[PDB]
RNA sequence: CUUGAGUCUCGUAGAGGGGGGUAGAAUUCCAGGUGUAGCGGUGAAAUGCGUAGAGAUCUGGAGGAAUACCGGUGGCGAAGGCGGCCCCCUGGACGAAGACUGACGCUCAGGUGCGAAAGCGUGGGGAGCAAACAGGAUUAGAUACCCUGGUAGUCCACGCCGUAAACGAUGUCGACUUGGAGGUUGUGCCCUUGAGGCGUGGCUUCCGGAGCUAACGCGUUAAGUCGACCGCCUGGGGAGUAC
RNA sequence: UCGCCCCUGAA
């Protein structure tokens, strides 16, 4: 889960301004966030089958983004990756 | 086949076939026999068929009841 | 954190003891970044079946904001207190310190009314307070 | 509908004959059915199913329904005006039209069935399983189903006297 | 009909009041009267009485038991019924009925009967 | 008038009320079968709506032991 | 650029998933009490169980498995599938105003993940039911259906195998095309003065028009009318077998 | 509810 004072924090740092009310940069760390401790919730658990599916379509997601933003500007693209820990 | 609460008047014969209908309707009958999970909910999907068809039977009596054959 | 309302059942013949039991946990609640928005309870009800014997069973109820550090603490206690019987915990949906049918339960006792006992009326205006006295 | 036999140019033709069966409670019997069409060498076409004890009862009656299932068909040339590639029934029919010079070109119901019709410069062709009686069905697909010069080119004026209306 | 007669050698555990089990089985019809302090006074059952086969849970063959039973409580002197009627078969009726016309009378009709929720798994029986 | 925003009933004599149901003895008792069974809901008339509603206060209430579910055994 | 797609905000409902607690009913065992010659089963029977005191019935204790009703073409999930109650962690769906991103999309051989039930390995657990098995019965025979017992197993933990009439026998996505009634869930409006009256979305049944089909029927949730991509079929038996 | 099988071919 993500609380929505963490969304905002998010929000604030990545894309263009803050409050940009999702673009492209600020939607594929929101999604990196989640991802990073939903690990430690399969880390507790064995075979949870519905929320572990909900992860994978989420790095889905994030590389789907990242994709078009190599294709808009790679200085974007390559400066978010850095501020990020996910990039496979 | 009866419930908890009493009848505390005289009797030879008294009411508990309708304390039958707040008890049993086959739920002491379903101890000697052993189901799938397909049998009984598709059993369920002819009683609501049954109410479905209802409406649909009443347009094809009305013509019926116009006319006297009985 | 968020809302909760610890609804257990003690002993009904240490239902003097609940006053100074709820103190120990409200304090600790209040403390801990909490709030207690009222103390209620509902008295030594006759059970409809036995839970742990008896012929009768004592009944309290907590509406407090708490985190989940505290709420943890107090499960603890309960299930190794052979004093409380059954224990249950309610949350979020706002508070149901008022409005609600556990309240309705509340508000006859103290028009006297009572759906269980003069005394029962008392226990939930002193926890309130937070200057619980023992029965 | 009304008659395809018609004095003074009638032209009688048949098309299917058989026997069909029903079993009955002690043995079996046996109807005696058949196909025909009556053309005119200028279209006015049909088929009956007839039911008979006899063969000669079973194409009377089957040239009696023949005239209460005419179908129209009006065309230049020898040959159909347009092609129909439509399929009823589980036999598959198609239809071309062709230049004179060249015969029906057809074992099937269609050799006959298109003669009476007013054409014999058509080719046509059928695939899927052989069955002569749903052949018959290219009254449908061609006969009945048809364009023709002026109904294309009354599409081209339909359209002109709107924009002036407006 | 054919039923044995029953009789008890106590005079001493009378309270004047005992549960009427009948215990109405799809194959059998057994009825007994337990006392009010949960202690048995009489029984008796249909397969005593002499019936065999399906007809040991028909209405006649639970009232011959009934009656049987009723023997062998009437040395006590007991004069009300807490029915606990129970089981699926017939003989539901015939046996309370019976004990009415027997020189006792209903006071209580109660539920004790087993309801499961499936904690045990049913046989598959017949299929023949 | 007219803007006034909301209607005066949610009461009905087959259909259940809204917006709050709470565990507590009374209220819950008339909305049950007498032998501790829940009620079906083909007599009654509800819609599921009130169904799910009453169900889990029902529920909750019964297993602190204020309504019965020992009544084959009481 | 915003109509496709996606995010943000606010709510909405649900047996979605995983984990941990907790209640009672029922069966069973064990213990005690009461009472006596039957019990049980069946179409009849018999095996089995009872004076060494059963069956039933009552009281106490213990354990395993499952949660009566609830409950419904009711709901949720990608599918398989998922039901007492509570907490914790967590996923998906939908609607409402707006706000933003700006084709970022669609599908997919390979590849990767998820798999009912049975099965297998390893360790726990064992009430009931039940392959196997043993008597009895029915039958000419009865290695069965039927009856009385009953072992593996079913159950829990972990890993593995990956199948199913894995079904809607209906690939997935997008786009369209008469309608009617019911069910279910949001939300706007209306002396809301009516539990509702009128809308408009999401999901779900039944009916049925056109059209389609060889027919049965499908029928706006298509088997209708189109496109995109993938998968498969190409007579049956041989054989989902051989190599 | 009382088990219960078996039957060369063209009219």
């Amino acid at each position: 889960s993500l609380s929505t004072e963490a969304t905002a924090k998010i929000v604030s740092e990545f894309g263009r301004d803050a409050n940009d009310t999702g673009s492209t940069e600020v939607q594929v760390a929101l999604l990196t966030a989640q991802i990073n401790h939903l690990q430690g919730h399969f880390a507790e658990h064995k075979k949870d089958h519905h929320s572990r599916r909900g992860l994978l379509r989420m790095v889905s997601q994030r590389r789907k983004l990242l994709d078009y933003l190599k294709r808009k500007d790679v200085a974007r693209y390559t400066r978010l990756i850095e501020r990020l820990g996910l990039r496979r | 086949p009866v419930i908890k609460v009493r009848e505390n008047e005289p009797f030879d014969v008294a009411l508990r076939r309708f304390k039958r209908s707040c008890e049993k309707a086959g739920v002491l009958a379903e101890v000697r026999r052993r189901e799938f999970y397909e049998k009984p909910t598709t059993e369920r999907k002819r009683a609501k068929a049954s109410a479905v068809k209802r409406h649909a039977k009443k347009l094809a009596r009305e013509n019926a009841r116009r006319t006297r054959l009985y | 954190m968020r809302h909760y309302e610890i609804v257990f059942m003690v002993h009904p013949d240490q239902s003097e003891q609940v006053p100074g039991m709820i103190e120990r946990y409200t304090a600790a609640i209040t403390g801990a970044e909490g709030k207690i928005h009222r103390l209620e309870d509902w008295g030594r009800r006759q059970l409809a079946y036995p839970i742990n014997k008896l012929h009768k069973a004592h009944y309290v109820l907590m509406n407090v904001e708490a985190p989940q550090e505290v709420i943890d603490e107090l499960e603890t206690t309960f299930r190794f207190n052979d004093a409380v019987i059954r224990s249950m915990v309610m949350r979020t949906k706002h508070a149901v310190t008022e409005a609600s049918p556990m309240v309705k339960a509340k508000d006859e006792r103290r028009e006297r009314r009572d759906d269980f006992a003069n005394e029962t009326a008392d226990d939930a205006e002193a926890g309130d307070s937070e200057e619980e006295e023992e029965e | 509908a009304h008659i395809e036999k018609q004095a003074g140019e009638l032209q009688e033709k048949l098309i299917a004959v058989n026997r069909v069966s029903k079993t009955v409670k002690g043995g079996r019997i046996f109807s005696f059915t058949a196909l025909t069409v009556v053309g005119d060498g200028n279209g006015r076409v049909g088929f009956g199913y007839g039911k008979a004890r006899e063969v000669p009862a079973a194409i009377q009656k089957a040239m009696e329904k023949a005239r209460r299932n005419m179908i129209n068909v009006a065309l230049n040339n020898g040959t159909l005006q347009h092609p129909v590639k439509g399929v009823h029934t589980g036999s598959r029919v198609f239809m071309q039209p062709a230049s004179e010079g060249t015969g029906i070109i057809a074992g099937g119901a269609m050799r006959a069935v298109l003669e009476v019709a007013g054409v014999h410069n058509v080719l046509a062709k059928a695939y899927g399983s052989t069955n002569p009686i749903n052949v018959v069905r290219a009254t449908i697909d061609g006969l009945e189903n048809m364009n023709s010069p002026e109904m294309v080119a009354a599409k081209r004026g339909k359209s002109v006297e709107e924009i002036l209306g407006k | 009909a054919k039923a044995p007669i029953r009789a008890r050698k106590r005079v001493r555990k009378q309270v004047s009041d005992g549960v009427a089990h009948i215990h109405a089985s799809f194959n059998n019809t057994i009825v007994t009267i337990t006392d009010r302090q949960g202690n048995a006074l009489g029984w008796a059952t249909a397969g005593g009485s002499g019936f065999r086969g399906s007809r040991k849970s028909t209405p006649f063959a639970a009232q011959v038991a009934a009656e049987r039973c009723a023997d062998a409580v009437k040395e006590y002197g007991i004069k009300n019924l807490e029915v606990m009627v129970k089981g699926p078969g017939p003989g539901r009726e015939s046996t309370i009925r019976a004990l009415n016309a027997a020189g006792f009378r209903i006071t209580n009709i109660t539920d004790v009967t087993p309801i499961p929720h499936n904690g045990c798994r049913p046989p598959k029986k017949r299929r023949v | 008038a007219r803007y006034f925003r909301r209607r005066k009933f949610c009461r009905f004599t087959a259909e259940g009320v809204q917006e709050i149901d709470y565990k507590d003895i009374a209220t819950l008792k008339n909305y049950i079968t007498e032998s501790g069974k829940i009620v079906p809901s083909r007599i009654t008339g509800t819609r599921a709506k009130y169904q799910r509603q009453l169900a889990r206060a029902i529920k909750r209430a019964r297993y602190l032991s204020l309504l019965p579910y020992t009544d084959r055994h009481q």
